[PDB]
């Protein structure tokens, strides 16, 4: 199952939309800090950042060898005051959603044991909640946004 | 003094952001003036030193041990020349003579550390961290991780006070 | 009823088909390194490893004689670094997640108290659900799978 | 004076990825000189030292006892010649006359360990994961495994001071 | 020395891996070391040793007790002979006649265990695994599992220190 | 000294497995030499000890008590006679004369334990038990269930420790 | 000595399967002689003592206060005939003549309890459980039932030591 690889296609999909190339489109540029294996707050020296966290991964089986799996992404923005943290974690929110609500759906490309690497698709992809900090620590606040995908793998058990 | 600069920061963190806020270039510049002052050196060039001096005694030691050269010596104002005495390391002077008594007046260059040593750089950067990310605390628990500092000794982080023991002078 | 020997078959299926002989198919080999009864992670000193727990086993009663029986089997992978640990322990449940959904229905050999052994058959048998490890410690890491089986016993109330 | 560098990291951790980060190559710099330093030795080639001295006394003990050869000995600067003495392992030096009382000054090449035992070269390996990893901490819980760190002392970890003390000079 | 390599290793895990990994591997080489080392043994066949002597007395105690024979000795650089001596069993030299006061030069083989006790063998591979598992903690909670480790002892985990305290020299 | 073999194990234990693995039979290896060596007797079979005496004095104590015949002694290496002395139980030698001062020279035949004591058997059975289960931890909870494990002494678990002390030597 | 044997601990523990495990029986035989030798009894027949002896001293001691009759007794292997003493309960001896200085040598038969008390046959099956049970441990929490074991005392759970300090000899 691609719970890696659908973490990596959705971190490389955050920075290259937010990149700058849509200056009236996101508030915001990341510079690459967006990641998926250095997310421990401690690790964090720069802000805004972007912590993508996964979560459990169920299935569902279906009459004949095709079968559902779903995925949670926590989601964790920190940031740091220069304006009100509250408007700024607003703004990084409203980006993060536009690039989760617009453009195609998200490609990821699945590495297989035989070496190849194959071009797939997460089939419906969708942002469910979010909350903010109590704003008790100052400069520092955070959002924690959860995220939910579902995608359906290669089929095993007619495949085999 | 520096031991470190914005660039050796960089490297440490690596940062990308296109440069530093103005927290962490004043912080910087605070380090570099802490640790210069907690190992007891200073940044002058030029120093003046005055010993209290007797016939018995002829190995004196200078108030900074990465003294280069003396540059001026004398007593009650009668000056000696170099061939009187002998400089060693550390800041030793020997005497080839036993002086007369009372006070002696000398002035010498004090150089210092070269190349800075790569653990007092690491431990800027590490007291940098310590101040931006506002660790002087004894617990956290924002969201669910939760943390416990370090038992910090004379104020100091014990995690970066052995480095600073290492080579805090006297 | 057969929980020991169900476990021992599955351990054997195991051992068997992740041995070698499907090279381009499993990412991995064992050498032996799954067991039944040395699970405590005390006892395990190389990885991968793959232990095999024995849950609550359940009953259903049916008109006539016949009953079904359901058994869950809690799996853990334990693995070390060498490559980040979360793609490694993603191999060993793809492996083992084919081993369970392909090939025949699972066979075990029934000792009897007569002395034979009779070879029967789980009738349906599933893998369920899967999660890991947060990645505190390092190099190890740990990923569970929950297995469930249902099987049906001789029909004990009317051979009597 | 280098314990281990990037490859023994690499055979100990079995690391895949293609490079080291800066961090870890930082790291196993400060190692190998804090290691250097700890032990109490230093990089040095040619050592001098001045010794006081008696015509009571004839052993005399060399500041570092891994000191391969005396260079130059003179007592008063009056030389003395390699007949007038004995050197033996540890760096004992046995005068065969019973010396003028004063200031004895000595050059001597230090040398080292050689080669580096596998002992010292875990010992930095561990030391390079302590910082890595962070583990100058007392609990943490993130998610739900938890664990407690050592009682460390002088704030070395414990595990590592006992192979710094079976080779701890004085 | 070796107390153990990767074929006592692998009888004692009872390891199938075709092959170690250089961790096991590396720290099965520190371990020979360290367990030399703590024992106060050393891995020389002949040691040189200077000893101050006695008119008085005659019993004199070898700094290594398997020592295996004398090779040499002498008393102020004047030569004795085999005769004027007796070796015993821990390295106790007994001489025959009353010593000239001063320094006494001996040089001798010094051996060691042979065979190898196999406490000591297994000590090394519980060290091994104490190294391996990281079980240089307190506690540990993965998953629903929960351990607390041994009160440990000059930092060495006490369940292994009883096996080295039994041959510890001196 | 074999105070256990695998049959005994296998007898306390119950065992029914067809074989013992390479662990427990390396255990049984080690345990019966460290329960050895913890008793403070050795497996040698024939002693040489060497005794300070003085007229004053006429018994002496030879220095393991299960030593069964005298088989040479010597005074100054002057050989005396066995009419000279008597020799009773725990080693225990009676002159019938006053020595002449300085040392003396003894060999004896050293025997043993026989038959080893059924709660020495146990003991060792216990012991090899301890490492095999590794119960040298403070506790453990896997699953449900939950123990506290006994508070050990000089490292040795203290439901062990009784049976030693009960012949522990000297 | 046998305090216990199977049918005692049968009818204690009210066993109806046919047989003991060995375990059991093993557990058996070493409490026999456990608990024969924290008395501080043994199991010898005949003792030979040696005692020494000053004409100022006429009441002498035996080793074992059961011995029942003295067989030989020597002074200075000059023999003594049994109308020189008299002998009392508690292996007392008390002579009826002032003895010459020296070393006495005696040879007495010491008995033993009889009947066993019936408080020793319970302790014996009490530390035959506790061995069987494993109640070595300061907790347990299988399933929901939970217990806290004794408070032991020299090893020895507090509960069986009653009854040996009872008789312990001195």
């Amino acid at each position: 199952d691609h719970r890696t690889s659908i973490a990596q296609a959705l971190v490389d999909r955050i920075a290259q939309q937010m990149d700058g190339s849509q200056p009236d489109e996101y508030f915001n540029n990341l510079y690459g800090n967006v990641s998926r294996q250095t997310y421990k707050f401690e690790e964090i020296r720069e802000f805004p950042y972007v912590a993508v966290h996964i979560g459990t991964e169920t299935g569902q089986y279906l009459p004949s060898g095709q079968q559902w799996m779903f995925l949670e992404l926590p989601i964790l923005v920190y940031d740091k005051e220069k304006t009100d943290i509250q408007e700024q974690l607003e703004k990084l929110v409203a980006d993060i959603k536009t690039v989760i609500d617009t453009g195609g759906n998200l490609e990821y490309t699945v590495s297989k044991p035989n070496g190849s690497t194959f071009p797939c698709e997460a089939t419906d992809m969708s942002i469910t909640s979010v909350s903010t900090d109590e704003g008790l620590l100052a400069p520092y606040g955070l959002a924690e946004i959860n995220v939910t995908v579902r995608y359906q793998p290669p089929r095993r058990s007619l495949r085999r | 003094m520096q031991i470190i600069t914005a660039e050796d920061y960089r490297l440490y963190g690596g940062l990308k952001r296109p440069e530093l806020e103005s927290g962490v270039e004043m912080m910087i510049t605070a380090a570099n003036a802490l640790i210069t002052s907690l190992l007891g050196m200073d940044d002058a060039d030029a120093v003046d030193q005055l010993i209290n001096t007797k016939p018995t005694r002829k190995k004196y030691f200078l108030s900074s041990p990465s003294a280069t050269s003396v540059t001026k010596m004398t007593i009650n104002d009668k000056e000696i020349d170099p061939e009187q005495y002998k400089l060693y390391s550390d800041g030793v002077i020997l005497l080839k003579f036993s002086p007369p008594e009372g006070y002696m007046d000398v002035e010498y260059t004090q150089g210092g550390f070269n190349p800075i040593p790569e653990d007092l750089k690491l431990a800027a950067c590490m007291l940098v961290d310590h101040w931006h990310k506002q660790d002087y605390r004894q617990a956290k628990t924002i969201g669910g991780e939760t943390v416990t500092f370090n038992n910090t000794k004379s104020g100091i982080p014990e995690h970066i006070r052995t480095i600073i023991e290492v080579y805090r002078r006297v």
